[PDB]
């Protein structure tokens, strides 16, 4: 059976992020896949596994306006004013699309130290609990490259991930209960 | 269960387990009739009898294998339980015995369409 | 080949976790295949089952609240908590689905022994020993125990024997 | 392969037959080889014996009278009746000399389970099954059952299957 | 005779569906491909059939609006409201198209359990006449996404539908009488 492969198991290609911004300007999000509890619930099932992003970015404004997206990795310092010079940095990648061209898609490799990232992580950094500090993979900056028109703006940005070339180990029972957080497993 | 919630059309052939837990000493007797889902569940022994049964003895075996035919789920079937006789223990033992049951698709279970699953809010 | 402290199991007991590298670290020590046997003692009058399984990268989670547990709820080290609500397996993971994992019966009926050998699973090839709990042994009595009288005692004890330690 | 009601044994029970043909005539049915399965349970602490016989052609007789029985006495069906005078057989054959027919011994001491092949044993090659009761399978309590206790019920499960009924 | 061939008989490509919505918002039009008595005269003919659907969404306006086209099968939920989070699930066929560019296209694979479509089904479901539960398909909800624009919008939307890959089975005399309603062949 074809349907039933982990590799086609785990592809959905669902939405994990969507925060506009108002014409702080531009929009930051780390790039934890713990987001929404149906995919969240879907990854609970296995101990380590090992994938890539394919990251799409789609962008609908309420006109020729240009965006640039950079991704950030860790380690690297992360901006936090528009015009700052970290998005002139060329030591990471960037992409500048437009709103009328079919939106921007681009896909980031496996970046762990380790072998598979390790999605339950017993054990401490340093010295917090269930944080793996190789687990983390980075996160990317949106911002507009445009002088801001003064008129009624609203630039929402939605974030798709499929991950593919799905490996997998160990498989786990499911999650009944409900989640109290995103930081850990509390019910 | 939890698997084929994504999915939406399943079929195969599924076999159960029971386990006895009770002492080393105590036996008596019990049938597990199998009804097709064309044929009412019987609620009394007589005519339980009809239907495909087995009869479990604890005592002489601890567990018990039964094979369910399988039908697809396209759009019921009942695996019950009956006391066979009254179940017999030392003075030293306790009286309250224990069964639990196992579950395990064979290997001609399959799945087709997947969807999303309405277990978690 | 290290044996712990032995617990007496009743019908009030619910539970038992150990942390494998921490709850032997202890013990005159500073690749690591480990192999446990666990053996509990009855007569042919008493009644009852277990389920020791050996769970990797478990998890676990505080009750009712938001706050992640801390340096001394976590690493008990060779005495072994005790789980406050086994039927979730304090993670909301379910009992029910919980033989996916490497696990043998107790049932005091047929036998009263069980031997798993537990491999090196980790996705680096090193480990930092003092701050990482790889496997976590744990006992959970499924059917309580039972004779005319009240409860017995029923003594269990974990054998735990690594092999290439370093 | 039928199955019948179980019988509870006592310490003042005292005997039990069924006719073979017509006891299982009630259940789905309107050449025949009978085999019958015997099988009680006791624990160790009991102790008794039995004596699992067939006897064929087996003419009941009145207690103390001259009227023969009714179709009611003899055609009870499916329960089985009970030996008045288990010591003469109902009949004033002996129970001394009953191991003549084939019979097996169920001693709660070695063994409880006995088993019994029935050929087909008539005359004429038909016969009428609504009108003739061909084996009488008998089991007859020898040696009555005794613990410290008040008597147990140590039950009695008699299977029945044919071959070739028609 | 390559024209009378039953897969070039029946590869029309005519419409189904025209219904526009003002600026509920959101168009959800049930898969079932009795809509006009043309196209549903040509189908009489044959008893069991098997196809597959190729989608077009053609769409004009009365600018640079963005829409979602989501297809749902059987026995999965249906949205009710624009802004549901069924919209968010990605365990469906979802697509992304602009009004400027040209139309999107989809083809829909044979999702019956059976061997074929039953067109016509003497036999009675649960206990409806006339009703094989498992000859629907689904149905497709068509939203818009964006924040509205509070001026005057007039958007129209013309679904077209191409069965090819067709196989017949059993010939059957045509209808002449005209139809009374579209859930049974009454006269």
């Amino acid at each position: 059976v074809s349907e039933t492969l982990v590799e086609n198991f785990l592809s959905r290609a669902a939405l994990v992020s969507k925060r506009s911004f108002e014409y702080k300007n531009f929009f930051k999000w780390t790039i934890n896949t713990r987001s929404f509890v149906q995919l969240r619930r879907k990854l609970e099932l296995f101990t380590y596994l090992r994938f890539d992003a394919e990251i799409t970015i789609l962008t609908t404004v309420a006109p020729d306006l240009t965006l640039q997206a950079m991704f950030v990795p860790t380690g690297a310092l992360t901006p936090e004013k528009q015009d700052s010079f970290h998005w002139q940095s060329g030591s990471n990648a960037s992409v500048f699309f437009k709103i009328s061209d079919p939106p921007a898609r681009i896909t980031i490799p496996f970046m762990c130290i380790n072998s598979a990232y390790s999605v339950f992580y017993d054990g401490f950094a340093g010295f917090l609990y269930g944080i793996n500090p190789a687990d983390t993979i980075g996160n990317l900056c949106v911002r507009i490259v445009n002088e801001h028109q003064p008129v009624g703006f609203t630039v929402t940005v939605r974030v798709y991930m499929k991950p593919k070339h799905i490996k997998a180990w160990a498989p786990r029972p499911p999650r009944t209960l409900p989640y109290m957080s995103i930081a850990n497993a509390n019910y | 269960g939890n698997i084929s919630r994504y999915y939406t059309h399943w079929s195969g052939s599924l076999e159960m387990t029971f386990m006895f837990c009770g002492s080393f000493m105590a036996t008596g007797k019990l049938i597990l009739c199998y009804t097709p889902p064309g044929g009412s569940c019987p609620t009394t022994r007589e005519t339980a009898m009809l239907g495909t049964h087995i009869v479990w003895d604890f005592g002489l075996q601890s567990s018990v294998t039964l094979i369910i035919p399988w039908i697809s789920g396209s759009h019921v079937g009942y695996v019950t339980c009956f006391m066979q006789t009254n179940l017999i223990v030392p003075s030293e033992s306790s009286d309250t015995c224990s069964l639990i049951g196992f579950i395990a698709a064979k290997d001609d279970f399959s799945l087709r369409l997947m969807r999303d699953s309405p277990d978690i809010g | 080949f290290y044996t712990l402290k032995s617990v007496k199991w009743e019908t009030g007991s619910t539970g038992w976790w150990w942390k494998l590298p921490d709850a032997l670290n202890n013990i005159g020590m500073f690749r690591s295949g480990f192999l446990i046997h666990v053996q509990c003692n009855a007569t042919k009058f008493h009644q009852g089952a277990l389920l020791v399984v050996a769970i990797p990268e478990h998890q676990r989670g505080a009750h009712n609240t938001n706050t992640s547990p801390g340096f001394d709820d976590i690493m008990k080290g060779e005495e072994g908590g005790t789980f406050n609500h086994p039927y979730v397996l304090d993670d909301g993971t379910s009992l029910a689905c919980a033989t996916i994992f490497p696990h043998q019966w107790i049932n005091l009926r047929t036998n009263n022994s069980a031997t798993i050998v537990l491999p090196w699973m980790n996705a680096a090839p090193m480990d930092f020993p003092l701050r990482h709990n790889q496997w976590t042994l744990a006992i959970i009595p499924v059917v309580p125990l039972g004779t005319r009288t009240t409860s017995s005692m029923v003594p269990i004890t974990v054998s735990i024997a690594p092999m290439c330690c370093e």
